[PDB]
């Protein structure tokens, strides 16, 4: 349309970047700098802006002067090789990743050593977040050869955009690197140099960014205990408090897949960071159009139960409004106290839970909260009507998360389920079985295989081993 | 060679083969397998040539966590499996996922690595190891049954080898103070060089304060510009390490000295030169 004139490529890349024939150190210079000035002008403008950008890197790939880019960066001449750089920036689309990733990363990793100048660094890291954004076979060159160690040495740095490249490439190689990769990024102590980014006044972005960059690294437990000996994760919390999604938030299905995770995870700071950007990226969406893919990507059954099962009340708002904003009802926090619940309790929680339809069964069985913990295989079978046997494995799941956040006051007497909970945080949904049938701290050292199978419940036989060569101790 | 597909040179030759016969190009799959929903799985099905058991899977929600674990009696009765070497096949693709997956949701102590080195193919093994709760450090207590009921190693000479190898395993020291505003940057690059250094700190997150003040060995003084015109919370903490006046040391950064504070000397700041100015102070304090 109005970018058909500009497809109509009003400039012919100036003659193709003087022909390509400047041949001068002062002209090579020049030339790169118009034809700069020529592509934001045309990445800058309303609406057309942004699909017109593409076709301008597609033009310029075409012509192979990705060629001559990477052919300038070497010349020891042109100290000025800034003007090369930052053109490579902007022109970075995926189509032109994989181009730089077949033959670019020779100079570009070559590039990172002149570490001297503001204005070189200031691109070049630019170029490292875009290619740490491909797959993982160039993140795990790039982090060998040394493209790593350049941007963690960027952090003693002060300029704005510098600092705010380096933030967001860290990130973008912990999401698309694997366990090597981030096996590395903590044995190099990145974590630990994401701190003086973490804590900064000047800007917000460039706090924001960091806290997900070690929020991700906080979602893989073979690394979690040295991430948080550092302390940069105590500073989430607030700074998520601290801030508003509302218009603070000025991604593809693709990115977002990588943002539930967080969610899914029982660390607190990732579940905030997580549905700060989640309600950031859903409200700027629904008035830039509509789109159901929230549904595929299945954010919203753990928003869901990021307000259910809650305890905080930061990653309940943001939760909250992010699942406002979506059009779907809003569930109400449930009662801690299951033992004590009535029909009316557990029909909510099954809502909760996607089991709306094995409604009718529980209410006309009469099914309460000390049914429901005790409920086994064939009742589901024989009396609810669950005849497949994974949809019983769901069940199972869900009844386990609620009985590890139980509130066990009404029915406990020696504080089991902390005891338990020390062994290991899943076994602690054992105890009702383990005192409906009458057993304490001090009975335990008499308790037998055979028992904690048919009477208490305790099936996988791992689990039981572990309890009682742990009761035998208390002696 | 396009999906579980780990070298660029490999993905492009078969996907340009692939396309000039006119066929769909598969999209490669995401490793990690456990966070996989309803839509990733469906999308597997049709790569693995199973596209017409794929309403089943969809119908009963089979998700990464149920698919890891997904026995011949649930393939049988629920999704619809009738014959025995479909259900053969299956499992030989399944496997092949399995050896390609990304357990780092999942686990902890790279159980997949020890598996690997065992046997590349017992790799497959570890989904089911650990949603029942082991490591490292309990294999040495399970038994033959257990690997078969519970985690699902079938045959029974893969059991025995992991046994008989799993049976072959047998204070705050300082504290730094600032000025919001102008002064934080400067504290943070501090405690980060020192942190490195074996060196642990206190610095301030956003009476008990106080108390910690006075464990901490050692005290830094950030000088920042202009910082002591306002003179506090600067005040306070200062004071309380004079009455204990354990080697108290500000960094000059910009400080002009325009009480009894003054009457100290401290290292001067050089944003370029450091590894220098951070190897000084080391020693100093």
């Amino acid at each position: 349309v109005q970018d058909a004139l500009e497809r109509a490529l009003p400039e012919l890349q100036q003659a193709l970047s003087a022909l390509k024939q400047a041949g001068g150190a002062r002209a090579v210079g020049a030339g790169l700098a118009e034809v700069f000035q020529l592509v934001e002008e045309a990445w800058l403008l309303p609406a057309v802006g942004r699909e017109v950008a593409q076709g301008l890197c597609d033009a310029i790939r075409l012509d192979g002067g990705l060629d001559l880019l990477l052919r300038l960066l070497q010349a020891p001449e042109l100290e000025t090789r800034v003007q090369a750089a930052r053109l490579l920036e902007q022109i970075l689309v995926a189509e032109n990743r994989d181009r730089v990733a077949r033959i670019g990363l020779g100079v570009i990793l070559n590039l990172a050593k002149e570490r001297e100048p503001v204005e070189l660094a200031r691109s070049v890291a630019g170029i490292l977040e875009h290619m740490f954004k491909h797959s993982e076979e160039t993140c795990q060159r790039l982090v060998a050869a040394g493209g790593l160690d350049a941007v963690l040495y960027w952090c003693r740095r002060t300029d704005p955009a510098l600092l705010r490249h380096c933030a967001l490439a860290l990130g973008n190689c912990a999401l698309h690197g694997g366990q090597a990769v981030q096996r590395r990024m903590v044995e190099k102590r990145a974590a630990e140099w994401l701190f003086p980014l973490a804590f900064s006044k000047e800007d917000e972005l460039l706090r924001l960014h960091a806290c997900l960059a070690v929020a991700v690294l906080a979602t893989n437990k073979e690394v979690e205990r040295e991430v948080e000996r550092s302390g940069t994760l105590a500073l989430v919390e607030p700074l998520v408090a601290s801030l508003d999604p509302g218009r603070f938030a000025r991604r593809g299905p693709d990115d977002l897949q990588r943002l539930v995770p967080l969610l899914d995870s029982n660390r607190l700071e990732a579940q905030c960071i997580g549905a700060f950007y989640l309600c950031a990226e859903a409200a700027i969406k629904s008035l830039q159009g509509k789109t159901k893919v929230f549904s595929d990507i299945g954010a919203i059954q753990s928003l869901k139960r990021l307000v259910s099962y809650s305890t905080n009340g930061t990653k309940s708002a943001l939760a909250k409004r992010a699942l406002r904003l979506l059009g779907e009802e809003v569930p109400r926090p449930i009662l801690p106290s299951v033992p004590s619940w009535k029909e009316a309790e557990v029909q909510t929680w099954l809502q909760q839970i996607g089991f709306s339809k094995y409604c009718e069964s529980f209410r006309e069985q009469q099914v309460d909260g000390d049914l429901l913990l005790r409920l086994t295989e064939e009742e589901l079978q024989t009396d609810l009507g669950m005849k497949s046997g994974i949809t019983r494995k769901r069940f199972f799941r869900e009844l386990t998360e609620l009985k590890t956040f139980a509130n066990y006051s009404t029915c406990d007497r020696s504080n089991l389920a902390d005891w338990l909970g020390s062994l290991d945080p899943r076994f602690r949904q054992y105890t009702y079985g383990l005192v409906s049938c009458g057993l304490d701290r001090s009975l335990l050292h008499r308790v037998s295989e055979q028992q904690l199978l048919e009477d208490c419940g305790i099936h996988l036989g791992v689990h039981r081993a572990r309890i009682l060569t742990a009761a035998r101790e208390m002696l | 060679l396009v999906s579980y597909s780990t070298n660029g040179t490999k993905s492009a030759l078969a996907k340009r083969a692939l396309r000039l016969l006119g066929e769909e190009v598969p999209r490669p799959i995401l490793p990690s397998v456990p966070s996989w929903k309803e839509a990733e799985v469906q999308t597997w099905l049709q790569q693995i040539g199973f596209s017409k058991y794929c309403e089943s899977f969809r119908e009963q929600q089979v998700d990464g966590d149920l698919l890891l674990r997904l026995t011949e009696e649930e393939l049988q009765t629920d999704l619809g499996m009738k014959s025995g070497i479909t259900r053969k096949r299956f499992f030989r693709e399944l496997t092949e996922l399995k050896t390609f997956a990304n357990y780092s949701t999942c686990d902890r102590s790279n159980l997949a690595d020890w598996l690997g080195s065992l046997d590349p193919r017992f790799r497959q093994y570890t989904y089911g190891l650990v949603s029942c709760g082991l490591d490292r450090s309990l294999l040495h207590r399970v038994s033959e049954q257990q690997l078969l009921e519970d985690c699902g190693i079938h045959l029974g000479v893969h059991r025995a080898r992991i046994l008989t190898a799993a049976r072959e395993m047998l204070t705050p020291d300082v504290f730094i103070s600032y000025r919001r505003n102008s002064g934080s940057q400067l504290a943070s690059l501090l405690k980060v060089h020192l942190q490195l250094h074996g060196f642990s700190v206190f610095i301030d997150v956003e009476d008990k304060l106080i108390q910690s003040v006075m464990g901490a060995r050692n005290f830094v003084l950030v000088l920042s510009p202009g910082a002591l015109d306002k003179c506090d919370w600067v005040h306070k903490e200062i004071v309380t390490a004079l009455s204990c006046g354990k080697n108290i040391v500000p960094i000059i950064d910009g400080f002009e000295w325009p009480q009894a504070v003054l009457t100290f000397n401290g290292i001067k700041w050089s944003h370029e030169y450091q590894e220098a100015t951070i190897e000084k102070i080391i020693r100093f304090l």
